[PDB]
RNA sequence: GAAGAUGAUUAGAGACCAUUGUAGUCCACACUGCAAACGAUGACACCCAUGAAUUGGGGACUCAGCACGUUAUCUGACUUCUUCACGCGAAAGCUUUGAGGUUACAGUCUC
C-alpha cells in the first residue's frame, strides 16, 4: 500500500521485528486497532477475503430517500484465525473497502480439539458451543472424522475459514435474515477458549507483556 | 512484604500529619461497596476510615508505579481544583504524564486526535466524575488506581485507596505520601531524613 | 451584530503574540492589525480591530475569554514556599489537635499508638 | 400491550388492593379511582392585592387587625381535565419517571 | 410445561391426543370428511364430460381473461 | 499442559492465561482483563525488580469484585500485612 | 416442597460457580449428596467440604476452586445400560473427552467410565463437566 | 338516571350539550356467574447484589412498672432506586418483588 506510520505501540513493534506473530498480541490481551498489524505478521498466501453479503439499506427522508449499502467481510487463515467485519458506506466500493478494515481488527483465534480419536492435527471442534445474535442461535456439535462440514452453505464458508472440517449443526429461530446468522456463527467459534477444561489447567505461568519489555524502544520510537 | 526489616511501615509523625489535615475521615454517607474500609461511625455521623488499611493501599500503589520504568506511561487525572495543583508538582518529580482541568473523551481510544495517548496505568482523584477516563481504560487494557470517597462506586477501579476528597488539605497529603515513598524506592532518597519539600506546595492557592 | 469565529480566533492569537496592541482606541489597533495581517477584506480587519479593543477593555476588569501570554506570570505568582509552615503547625509544635473519641480509640489500638498533642 | 407506565398511572401498587374508591371531579363530574385522580391543593385568595389595599383601608378590626383568611380546598381532577388546563403536561422519557412526592 | 414423573405416562398420551385436533395437518389425514369433500374421492385423477365453455375473469392486480371449462 | 496427540505433541496455537482469583481462562476477547505487575521491595527500600504478577479477569470489573480478590491474593503471599 | 434432594444442592453450586464464589452452603444433607461430591473431589474439581451436625439434618459447606462449569441433576433417574452409555454421553454433555455422567448401580456410586469397566449399567443420577 | 319528553347545536341530530324523567340506583330474601375479574405475569420449593424509607411483632396513679422518637438487629407483608448486580428477551422491558439460574435444554403439579 501507501507508506504507513504507526500511531500504536503494537504497530511500531510489528514494523520492527519484536512482535513476530499474532499469538504474542493475543496471549496478553490487547486490542488490534490497525489492520496493518495483521498484514505484516500474517503474510498474504494464507489470508483470504470473501464478501458474505452486500445489500441496500434505505433511510427515509421527505420526498426522495437517501440510500446506502451494508456489507459483510469475512477473513482469516485455515490455521485457526477468523474475523468478521460489517460496515456501511453510501456506495458499493466504499462499504466493501471499509468492511475489510473492521474485519481484520475483529480477528480472534480458534481452538480445535478432537472427538476422542487422536491422529494428525485437529479436525474437530473441542466441545459443543453456541453463539447468539438476534433470535437465531447455532449449536455446533463435534463430529467423528470423515463427516465433512454438515451445515448450510452460509455457515459452511464460516467453518471452512476456521479450519473446522468435521461438524454437525442446527440452528433455531429466524435464519432467513442473513446478517444475524453470520455474527451468531462467529460468536460460537469464539466461545471455545471461553470455556475451562481439565487439559488446559495447570496454573500456567504468565510473563511480561511485549509492550513492557520493549518500553525503551517505544520511547525511542516516539522520538 | 518480607524478608525485610518492617520496611515502609506507618510511624508516629506519619499518623500525626494524617489526623491533623483530616484525611483519616471519609465522607459522611455510608458506602455502596466500601463497607469493609469503614471503621465505626462518629457522633458527628462521619465515617472514619481505618489507618492501617489506607496505609497498606498506599504502599501497594507505590509498588505499581515503581514497576513502570518509563513513568510517562502512567497518567494522573483530576477534574477537581483541590487535586489540580498536587498533580502538577507530582508530574515534575515522578515524571508522569497528566491531563487536568477536565478529561476529554477519546484521549485513550480515538486514533484521529492529536491528544491521543496510550497509557500503561491510570490514576484519578475521584472515580465519580473522572468516570469517562475509567471507561476508556477498560477497553484498552489499562489497570486503574483511584482515590475513593467512601460513598463512591468502585466500577472500573481495579485497586482502590480510601480517601477524603473534600477540601485541599486532604488530597494533597495522599499525593505527597505516594510521591515521597516512590522516590525513596527509585533514586533512593533515604527514609532517614524527613522529605525534602513541603505539603504546602501541593495546596491549591488560586492564581 | 454578532461576529464570526474567524474574527475572534485571529484576534486572540494577536493578543497572545503582541502586547504592542494594548489600546481601547480603534484607530491605533486598526493600523497595526492591517499591516501585520493578510486577510484581504476591509470588514474582517475592522472587526478584528474592534475585537482587540473589546479584549483590552474587558481585561481592565480582569476576566476575559481571550488568550494572552500573561498566563506565564500568573502561574509563578503562586509562591507557596514557607519555612515549616502549615505542615508542622498542623502536626502541632504545641499548637494542639483534638479529634473524636472514636479516632482516639483507633489510634491507641494501632501499632504506632497515639502521637503527641492528640 | 406495552407497559407504558410501571405503576399504570396510579399510586396503587400491584398485588395489594385492586380496588380504590371512585371520586368525582370538580370540572366535569367524571369519576375515576382516587389513586389515578390528579390531586392539587389550591390556597385561593379572597382578595387580589390591588383590592386588598382598598378594603384594609376601610377596616380597623381586620386586614391589618388580623391577617385575611383564604379559601382552602383539595381539587381532585380527571386526567383529561388536568391536561386541558395545562397544569399537567406531557414530558420526555427521562422526566416522566421523576416524582416530587406530595410536596410542592 | 410437562410432567417428568415415572407413572406420568397416561397424562402425556391423552394430552397429545387432544392437541392433534388443533392441527389441520392431522385432520387432513385421519378424517374422511376431507376425502368426501375432494371431488376425485382422493384419487389421482378423474374423468368428466364437458358441459359448457365458461369465460372467467381475473383478480384486480393482473387484468386478464382466462379460459375455463364447466365439466 | 494443553491438548496433545497420541504422539504427545502439542497442537494448540497458545495456552491462555489464568486469572488467579477465579481460576478461569482469560480470553483474548476480554480487554478488561488487566495484568497488574507490582515490584517487590527488600530491606533498605531496594527494588528486587518486577517479579510477582497478578492477572484479573474482565468479569471482575463489571461489578468491581476486583479489589476484594486482589487483597485475598496479596495477603496470602505476605505482600499486604494484616494484624 | 423439594421433590429431589440433588436439585436443591446443585443449583446452589452452579449459580455460585457462575458468580465465581469460592464457598457455597448447602441446606440439607443426604448419604447420596456426599458420594456425588466425593467423586468430583478425587478428579480435582473441589478443594474440600465439611458436613456440620445440627442433630436434625446436617448442613454441607463446600470449597469451590472454580474448576467446575456445571453440576446438573438428571431428575427422573432414567435407565441407562451397557450400550446406552454412548447415548447419554453424547446428548447431555458437550464432549466425550471430559464429560462425566455419574450413575447409581448396586455396586455403589460411580462415573460412567468405571461403570463400563465393571460392566454394570443402572439408573442415572447426575452429571458434571 | 338508561328509555321517553322538550330546547338547542347541525346540511341532517333520542346526538355530544341544556331543562326534565321511568326502570334502575338503597335494603331484606331468592336467582344470574357473563368483566381490561389485569400484574394481560398459574400454584408450591431452592439459589441469587446495590441504597434509602415506610407498615406490624420481637430483641439491645387512673384503659398507664406507660406512650412516642432516635441508634442497631431480626422475622412477616406492599412496593422505589427516576445509579437495582448477574442474566434473560425480538425489543419495550423484567431483577432476592424474575419474564433470571434454559440448546451447558430434566425440582414438582396442572390448565
Amino acid at each position: 500500500k501507501e507508506e504507513w506510520v504507526p500511531c500504536t505501540k503494537l504497530g511500531r513493534l510489528v514494523k520492527e521485528q519484536k512482535i513476530t506473530s499474532l499469538e504474542e498480541i493475543f496471549l496478553f490481551s490487547m486490542p488490534i486497532k490497525e489492520h496493518q498489524i495483521v498484514d505484516q505478521l500474517i503474510k498474504e498466501s494464507d489470508m483470504r477475503d470473501e464478501l458474505m453479503l452486500i445489500v441496500p439499506v434505505q433511510k427515509a427522508t421527505s420526498a426522495g430517500q437517501r440510500t446506502r449499502f451494508k456489507a459483510f467481510n469475512i477473513v482469516g487463515d485455515g490455521n485457526g484465525h477468523i474475523g468478521v467485519g460489517a460496515r456501511v458506506g453510501k456506495e458499493v466500493s466504499l462499504a466493501i473497502r471499509a468492511s475489510m478494515i473492521a474485519a481484520k481488527l475483529n480477528v480472534v483465534p480458534i481452538r480445535r480439539g478432537y472427538w476422542g480419536n487422536k491422529i494428525g492435527e485437529p479436525h474437530t471442534i473441542p466441545m459443543k458451543v453456541t453463539g447468539k445474535c438476534g433470535s437465531v442461535s447455532v449449536r455446533l456439535i463435534p463430529a467423528p472424522r470423515g463427516a465433512g462440514i454438515v451445515a448450510a452453505p452460509v455457515p459452511k464458508k464460516i467453518l471452512e475459514f476456521a479450519g473446522v472440517e468435521d461438524v454437525y449443526t442446527s440452528s433455531c429461530g429466524n435464519t432467513r435474515t442473513r446478517g444475524n446468522f453470520i455474527m451468531a456463527t462467529f460468536y460460537a467459534l469464539r466461545k471455545t477458549y471461553g470455556f475451562l477444561t481439565p487439559d488446559l489447567w495447570a496454573e500456567t505461568e504468565v510473563s511480561r507483556d511485549p509492550t513492557d519489555e520493549h518500553s525503551d524502544f517505544l520511547t525511542m520510537g516516539s522520538k | 512484604v518480607e524478608s525485610g526489616a518492617k520496611v515502609l511501615r506507618m510511624k508516629e509523625g506519619d499518623v500525626q500529619k494524617l489526623v491533623a489535615m483530616h484525611c483519616h475521615l471519609g465522607t459522611k454517607n455510608r458506602s455502596n461497596a466500601m463497607k469493609k474500609y469503614i471503621h465505626s461511625r462518629t457522633k458527628e455521623g462521619t465515617n472514619i476510615i481505618d489507618l492501617h488499611m489506607t496505609w497498606e493501599k498506599l504502599i501497594l500503589a507505590a509498588r505499581v508505579i515503581a514497576a513502570v520504568e518509563n513513568p510517562q506511561d502512567v497518567t494522573v487525572c483530576s477534574t477537581r481544583l483541590f487535586g489540580q495543583r498536587a498533580i502538577f508538582k507530582f508530574s515534575q518529580l515522578v515524571g508522569t504524564s497528566f491531563l487536568a482541568g477536565r478529561f476529554i473523551p477519546g484521549t485513550f481510544t480515538n486514533q484521529i486526535q492529536k491528544k491521543f495517548m496510550q497509557p500503561r496505568v491510570l490514576l484519578v482523584t475521584d472515580p465519580r466524575t473522572d468516570h469517562q477516563a475509567l471507561r476508556e481504560a477498560s477497553l484498552v487494557n489499562i489497570p486503574v488506581i483511584a482515590f475513593c470517597d467512601t460513598d463512591a462506586p468502585l466500577e472500573f477501579v481495579d485497586i482502590a485507596i480510601p480517601c477524603n476528597n473534600r477540601g485541599r488539605y486532604s488530597i494533597s497529603m495522599m499525593y505527597w505520601l505516594l510521591a515521597r515513598e516512590v522516590l525513596r524506592l527509585r533514586g533512593t532518597i533515604p527514609r532517614s531524613v524527613p522529605w525534602d519539600v513541603k505539603v504546602d506546595l501541593f495546596f491549591y492557592r488560586d492564581p | 451584530k454578532i461576529r464570526t469565529k474567524t474574527v475572534k480566533r485571529a484576534s486572540k492569537q494577536l493578543v497572545e503574540k503582541y502586547f504592542s496592541k494594548l489600546n481601547k482606541d480603534f484607530y491605533q489597533n486598526k493600523r497595526v492589525v492591517m499591516d501585520v495581517t493578510i486577510a484581504r477584506s476591509k470588514k474582517l480587519k475592522n472587526k478584528i480591530a474592534g475585537y482587540t479593543t473589546h479584549i483590552m477593555k474587558r481585561l481592565a476588569r480582569g476576566p476575559v475569554r481571550g488568550i494572552s501570554l500573561k498566563l506565564q506570570e500568573e502561574e509563578r505568582e503562586r509562591r507557596m514556599d514557607y519555612v515549616p509552615e502549615v505542615s508542622h503547625v498542623d502536626q502541632a509544635i504545641q499548637d494542639g489537635v483534638h479529634v473524636d473519641k472514636q479516632t482516639f480509640s483507633m489510634l491507641k489500638r494501632m501499632e504506632t499508638g497515639v502521637p503527641r498533642h492528640v | 400491550m406495552t407497559t407504558k407506565r410501571r405503576n399504570h398511572g396510579r399510586a396503587k401498587p400491584p398485588c395489594s388492593r385492586g380496588r380504590t374508591r371512585p371520586v368525582h371531579c370538580f370540572n366535569c363530574g367524571r369519576l375515576a379511582p382516587k389513586d389515578k385522580a390528579v390531586g392539587r391543593f389550591v390556597v385561593r385568595r379572597m382578595l387580589d392585592q390591588a383590592s386588598a389595599r382598598d378594603v384594609a383601608e376601610a377596616s380597623n378590626v381586620y386586614g391589618a387587625g388580623f391577617p385575611m383568611p383564604k379559601l382552602y380546598m383539595k381539587q381532585r381532577f380527571c386526567i383529561a381535565c388536568a391536561i386541558h388546563s395545562r397544569t399537567v403536561r406531557a414530558r420526555p422519557t427521562d422526566m416522566r419517571k421523576r416524582r416530587f412526592t406530595t410536596k410542592v | 410445561t410437562k410432567a417428568n414423573g415415572q407413572h406420568a405416562a397416561r397424562k402425556l398420551v391423552r394430552l397429545r391426543r387432544k392437541n392433534r385436533w388443533a392441527d389441520k395437518g392431522w385432520k387432513k389425514s385421519h378424517t374422511f370428511v376431507a376425502q368426501k369433500a375432494n371431488p376425485f374421492g382422493g384419487s389421482s385423477h378423474a374423468k368428466g364430460i364437458v358441459l359448457e365453455k365458461i369465460g372467467v375473469g381475473a383478480k384486480q392486480p393482473n387484468s386478464a381473461i382466462r379460459k375455463c371449462v364447466r365439466v | 499442559i494443553g491438548t496433545y496427540n497420541e504422539e504427545g505433541v502439542n497442537v494448540d496455537l497458545y495456552i491462555p492465561r489464568k486469572c488467579h482469583a477465579t481460576n478461569n481462562l482469560i480470553t483474548s476477547y476480554d480487554h478488561s482483563a488487566v495484568q497488574i505487575a507490582i515490584a517487590n521491595v527488600d530491606a533498605n527500600g531496594v527494588l528486587n525488580g518486577t517479579t510477582t504478577t497478578f492477572c484479573i479477569a474482565g468479569y471482575l470489573r463489571r461489578q468491581a469484585e476486583s479489589d476484594h480478590a486482589i487483597n485475598h491474593l496479596a495477603i496470602s503471599k505476605g505482600i499486604i500485612r494484616i494484624k | 416442597t423439594m421433590m429431589s434432594v440433588l436439585a436443591n444442592a446443585l443449583r446452589c453450586i452452579a449459580s455460585a460457580e457462575r458468580r465465581g464464589k469460592r464457598q457455597v452452603l448447602i441446606r440439607p444433607s443426604s448419604k447420596v449428596v456426599v458420594k456425588f461430591l466425593q467423586v468430583m473431589q478425587k478428579h480435582g474439581y473441589i478443594g474440600e467440604f465439611e458436613i456440620i451436625d445440627d442433630h436434625r439434618a446436617g448442613k454441607i459447606v463446600v470449597n469451590l476452586n472454580g474448576r467446575l462449569n456445571k453440576c446438573g441433576a438428571i431428575c427422573p433417574r432414567f435407565d441407562c445400560t451397557t450400550p446406552d452409555f454412548e447415548k447419554w454421553v453424547k446428548n447431555i454433555l458437550p464432549s466425550r473427552q471430559f464429560g462425566f455422567v455419574v450413575l447409581t448401580t448396586s455396586l455403589g456410586i460411580m462415573d460412567h467410565e468405571e461403570a463400563r469397566a465393571r460392566n454394570t449399567g443402572g439408573k442415572v443420577l447426575g452429571f458434571f463437566y
